[PDB]
């Protein structure tokens, strides 16, 4: 049972609850960003400079 | 020899709170201990201390002092609160130490 | 010396009768003594339609038997200088007698005649009806009670334990010679009874008297079956009975307890001893060791307060009750909860060491006389399955250390949703939410 | 009298687990709190972001 | 290994008494019994006794108000003062291994008090409370007033400081009261669960306020008046008595029995008392709920005896009257040779059970070692109780019907009768 | 005072106007705008300062 494990482990002791919120915000960010950019970019294929870039890059 | 006595009597006259008719103990800052102590003073000693002070305040507002004749004299200064004050502190130090125990 | 006085205490003899009943006793030098039957029956065993029977019965247990009506029965008891008393709780009824060690056997007969052959005179029932009805109206003015019942009423809402030992008003007004009869026949049975004796009596001469008046042997196996009770469910909630016209307010708060069996009850008690109790006439005043009592004095938080660890077969209530003026309820509750939280987080060895000595003197204090010693035996067997000597207890108590108290209290107190009972001018104490949040962070 | 008072029926509102008046609510306890606390802790992470 | 000890009872040169009895209980219970109380108070220092009782936790020359409580608590111990109008008892309980410790304070509280003005003044408003909780039981209201109407002095003095004197008692009144009454020859150091040798070693090489009888209680005169208190209560309490027997007076064993013959305190939960003539007789007379019993007090130089009735305000007349005829009818050979037989046991019984309590035992051992200096064996008191003739009893009943009565009643006295109407 | 929330000259302010503050049990959503307005204000002032800096 995860909810119980989570409760006793994380959410019970107010100190670890905050500790979870911190580490948890860290992971959440990293992933929420990646996914969203991924969504946004995919939604605009070949329209971004990131895309057309290759056509003029090369010394 | 009498060095400490000379000094004490000196500093006493140096401070000059007697010029206001205050006793040494009348000038103590009222911290927590002093506060309890005063509460234990006998009705009279307390009223006498009260007037003494209010007297000294009215002097300070007027920017005056007592005439030389009325100044409290080093050896006639009655340390009325110190006996009490020391007890208050004793009691506390006891309680204090006992609770760490 | 302590260490030994604990051993030289005469052991408690226990021998069961082939009919299910158990006989037990602690023999002393005492010329006088006490003996009675501790029945494992209560209001918990009652259903919703017979709520109060065990009490209506407690009332007729002395108004005569079949072998001897009222006048005779009473006369016979008084005239030998014996004191016949008893009671009835949620999970325990008991009828015991205080007499000279001599009458020991003629007493056992009496006890027996009471449980087995209660007259239940149709005419005595119509009287005990108006009588109970008054006791309900008198007890209705004892806030402390109106409060613990209300506590249970919500603590174990929707179950048996949520019931008053006196029962409803309808049940009092309608219970029949029948149900009463029934209740006795259904509950007052040997396998669920203990004949405890304390004083100057010979286990022998006692065990025999039982054999003689406690006959009725069982045929089937179901008669030897001690029925297990359907579990009572605890519920974090609150009931607030407001009447600003009351002088002072009552507040009782509690979490669910383990139940007789669980060894933690010991720790729990040590804990309760740390928080202790208080009332405006405690002379220690501002110097009392109990922090809650101290603040109570410093800030005039309450008229009185008490910690309690009410145990039951399979559950329990662990909490506190305070009586206070309408305008200090809040600070009081606040400081109290605080102390609880202090328990789960920072208890010192200094506190426990003392709490232990208080508990030790507390347990010994519960064996000051034949009645109290008999009560302990009657209940020990019935609840613990035997008797636990002061020597045993003392071991279990010296085992507790701060670290132990914190873990146990955290286990039962920390972050739990409690049951709350408030009666009177309770406007200042408020919000279950706020009280709930008081269940965590020292 | 107070003996005639009874705590109403909260079936309409009780959670699944603490609905049976004969089952220790203490077992589903850590479950019911762990959930709500999870929501909160989540809201905190969402906010922290 | 331990067995059966024997109750020693030494007495030093200064007349101080020591009464030890080892019973190998896992807990000791020491106490200091003293001849003091409201009885030695004068119009000048009333209530000073009461306060002295509450003043037990104040700083002593040896232990601080602080250490006295934290110290006795540190060892799961207790400390308390109980007192009559003529006796005071300072006792402390504790596990065996903590006797010596709990003793320091007991010793200090009773012999070396400091009664510091502030401590005292801070305490005084407490008499206001301790007294209010007590007066919650009307049972105690009629009794204060009874002793007043029944006397003119000593015992006529209230047990609880009168109102006007709250806050007016001095640290001096205390000391003087302590210097004058708490003197070696008026004190006894009893004690259960201890070896006599130690309790002795302590008493001598430790106690200081010495030798003497100090103040002498004024002989207790008898007034014979009636005090009435109209207060609205649905319940009227009444106590009609007459001079009883003194402590010791052989004439006491008589009333004690006449007491149990008239009935004194139910023995069956929610039951009617048939062995109680008074109860039974009053029951025939009234209709609604009530209670009536045999009241008996035995004081140094005096005593009280009569009945006490709690009844509804309306049926107060019939109840107190019935209570009377039932006392006269017994003052006229209305006592069976058997009633005397049944009572004789109930008394022997009651007596015996009274000593199961560590408090009860210590109180028995004490009272004797104080108002005598000896321990009357349990079989001696028995021989003394049953050696009471069917006459002695009927006679006691007469002394009541004949003597000058003094009543005391508090409730809606509207329908209650005046002493001169009985 | 026992808890430093009601005794402190400032925490007593935060507390006696946003924590132990007595509020009707039924005030609806149309009662949320007071705080929004407040918040709203604190935000304008913040964004504004940031802009005034350029
Ligand atoms: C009561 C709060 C405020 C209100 C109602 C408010 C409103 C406005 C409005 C209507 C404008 C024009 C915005 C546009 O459409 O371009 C503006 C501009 C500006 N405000 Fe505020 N303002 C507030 C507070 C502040 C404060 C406290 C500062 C900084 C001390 C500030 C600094 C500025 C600056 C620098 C501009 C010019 C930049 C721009 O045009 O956006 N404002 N403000």
């Amino acid at each position: 049972a995860l909810l119980r494990q989570a409760y006793s482990a994380l959410f019970r002791r107010t100190s670890t609850f905050a500790l979870t919120v911190v580490l948890g915000a860290v992971l959440f960010e990293r992933a929420f960003d990646q996914g969203a950019d991924a969504i946004f970019e995919h939604l605009n294929e070949g329209k971004l400079w990131k895309h057309i870039k290759h056509k003029y890059e090369a010394s | 020899g009498r060095l400490m006595d000379r000094i004490r009597k000196w500093y006493y006259n140096a401070a000059g709170f007697n010029k206001y008719g205050l006793m040494r103990d009348d000038t103590l800052y009222e911290d927590d201990d002093v506060k309890e102590a005063l509460k234990r003073l006998p009705e009279d000693l307390y009223n006498e201390r009260m007037f003494r002070i209010k007297r000294a305040l009215d002097l300070s507002l007027k920017h005056r002092i007592l005439p030389k004749e009325q100044w409290v004299k080093y050896e006639e200064d009655k340390p009325y609160l110190e006996p009490y004050l020391k007890e208050v502190i004793r009691e506390r130090l006891e309680r204090e130490a006992w609770n760490k125990k | 010396t302590y260490a030994q006085t604990l051993q030289n205490i005469p052991e408690t003899n226990v021998t069961t009768l082939d009919n299910g009943l158990r006989v037990a006793s602690e023999e002393s030098s005492q010329p006088t003594c006490t003996v009675g039957v501790w029945i494992g029956a209560g209001s918990r065993y009652e259903n919703e339609k017979n709520n109060g029977a065990g009490y209506f019965v407690e009332h007729l247990a002395f108004k005569g038997t079949k072998k001897r009506p009222c006048a005779a029965f009473e006369k016979e008891v008084e005239s030998m200088g014996a004191h016949f008393n008893g009671y009835t709780s949620r999970e325990q009824t008991a009828f015991y007698i205080k007499a000279l060690s001599k009458d020991m056997p003629k007493v056992v007969e009496l006890l027996a005649d009471v449980v087995q052959n209660c007259a239940l005179e149709e005419s005595q029932i119509e009287k005990e009806r108006g009588v109970i009805l008054q006791e309900l109206k008198e007890m209705d003015n004892d806030m402390t009670n109106v409060t613990f019942d209300y506590l249970h009423a919500t603590a174990f809402q929707g179950t048996a334990l949520a019931r008053t030992v006196e029962g409803t008003t309808e049940n009092i007004k309608h219970l029949t010679r029948a149900d009463l009869a029934s209740y006795i026949d259904t509950h007052f049975k040997a396998p669920r009874m203990v004949l405890a004796a304390a004083g100057g009596i010979s286990h022998k001469e006692l065990v025999d008297a039982a054999r003689q008046h406690f006959s009725g042997v069982s045929f089937t196996y179901k008669e030897d079956a001690v029925p297990i009770l359907p579990r009572c469910r605890f519920t974090g909630s609150e009931i607030r009975a407001r009447d600003d016209a009351l002088p002072v307010a009552h507040v009782a708060l509690a979490v669910e307890g383990p139940g007789w069996a669980d060894p933690d009850n010991v720790v729990l008690h040590v804990a309760n001893a740390i928080i202790g109790r208080y009332d405006r006439t405690f002379g220690g005043g501002k110097h009392l060791s109990s922090r809650l009592a101290a603040l109570a004095v410093e800030h005039k938080l309450c008229h009185s307060f008490q910690t309690f660890n009410t145990s039951y077969s399979d559950t329990g209530l662990f909490g506190f009750h305070f009586v206070a003026d309408p305008l200090s309820i809040d600070d009081m509750m606040f400081c109290a909860q605080g102390e609880w939280m202090r328990l789960c987080t920072s208890t010192t060895e200094s506190e426990v060491k003392r709490a232990k000595n208080h508990l030790r003197s507390a347990m010994v204090a519960q064996l000051d006389g034949t009645t109290p010693v008999c009560e302990t035996i009657g209940s020990h067997l019935l609840n613990y399955g035997r008797r636990i000597s002061l020597e045993e207890w003392d071991s279990r108590i010296s085992a507790v250390d701060a670290r132990m108290v914190r873990d146990v209290c955290s286990k039962y107190i920390y972050d739990k949703c409690p049951a709350l009972a408030a009666v009177g001018p309770i406007e200042q104490l408020l919000d279950y939410n706020r009280i709930r949040s008081g269940m965590y962070w020292i | 009298v107070h003996n005639d008072v009874t705590v109403p029926d909260f079936s309409a509102y009780r959670r699944e687990d603490v609905m049976d008046a004969t089952t220790s609510s203490q077992t589903s306890s850590e479950d019911r709190k762990g959930f709500s606390y999870l929501v909160t802790a989540t809201a905190c992470v969402a906010t922290a972001y | 290994c331990p067995g059966a000890e024997d109750l020693e009872i030494t007495k030093l040169p200064n007349g101080l008494i020591i009464a030890s009895l080892e019973n190998f209980s896992p807990a000791s219970r020491i106490g200091v019994f003293i001849k003091a109380g409201s009885r030695y108070e004068t119009t000048a220092n009333l209530g000073t006794a009461h306060l002295l009782r509450l003043a037990s936790p104040l700083t002593t020359k040896g232990a601080s108000s602080f250490r006295i409580t934290r110290g006795i608590e540190a060892v799961g111990g207790s400390l308390s003062v109980y007192s009559t109008r003529e006796k005071m008892t300072y006792c402390v309980e504790c596990l065996r291994d903590h006797v010596d410790t709990v003793m320091e304070y007991l010793l200090n509280v009773t012999t070396a008090p400091e009664f510091r003005p502030w401590e005292v003044t801070d305490l005084q408003p407490q008499l206001k409370v301790d007294k209010a909780v007590a007066f919650q039981s009307p049972q105690v209201g009629v009794l204060e007033n009874l002793h007043a109407a029944a006397y003119k002095t000593a015992l006529a003095n209230p047990l609880y400081c009168p109102d006007y004197r709250i806050g007016k008692i001095t640290s001096e009144q205390l000391h003087h009261f302590v210097q004058n009454n708490f003197t070696s020859a008026r004190m006894a150091l009893v004690g259960i669960g201890v070896k006599h040798s130690d309790l002795k070693q302590v008493a001598e090489q430790f106690l200081n306020i010495r030798s003497g009888a100090g103040t002498s209680s004024a002989k207790a005169t008898y007034w014979g008046g009636e005090i009435r208190e109209q207060n609205g209560h649905s319940l009227v309490h009444a106590a009609v008595v007459t001079e009883g027997a003194a402590v010791g007076s052989a004439e006491a064993n008589a009333f004690s029995v006449l007491q149990h013959v008239l009935g004194a305190g139910p023995l069956i939960k929610r039951g009617s008392s048939v062995t109680s003539k008074l109860y039974q007789g009053v029951a025939k007379a009234t209709t609604q709920p009530f209670d009536a019993s045999a009241f008996n007090v035995n004081y140094s130089d005096s005593g009280l005896f009569g009945f006490y009735t709690i009844s509804q305000a309306a049926h107060a007349g019939e109840v107190i009257r019935a209570a009377m005829n039932q006392l006269k009818a017994a003052a006229q050979g209305g006592v069976t040779e058997e009633d005397v037989t049944k009572a004789k046991n109930q008394l022997k019984a009651t007596y015996l059970m009274s000593v199961e309590t560590a408090q009860g035992l210590l109180n028995e051992i004490g009272s004797e070692a104080l108002l005598s200096g000896t321990h009357t064996a349990p079989s001696v008191v028995a021989q003394k109780i049953d050696s009471v003739t069917s006459a002695d009893v009927v006679n006691a009943a007469k002394k009541f019907v004949s003597g000058k009565k003094s009543m005391a009643a508090s409730g809606d006295l509207g329908s209650t009768p005046f002493l001169d109407e009985l | 005072a026992p808890n430093i929330r009601k005794s402190h000259p400032l925490l007593k302010m935060i507390n006696n106007s946003l924590i132990d503050l007595p509020a009707p049990s039924n005030i609806s959503a149309w009662w949320n705008f007071g705080s929004l307005l407040a918040v709203c204000l604190m935000t304008q002032i913040l964004t504004g300062l940031l802009l005034a800096m350029h």
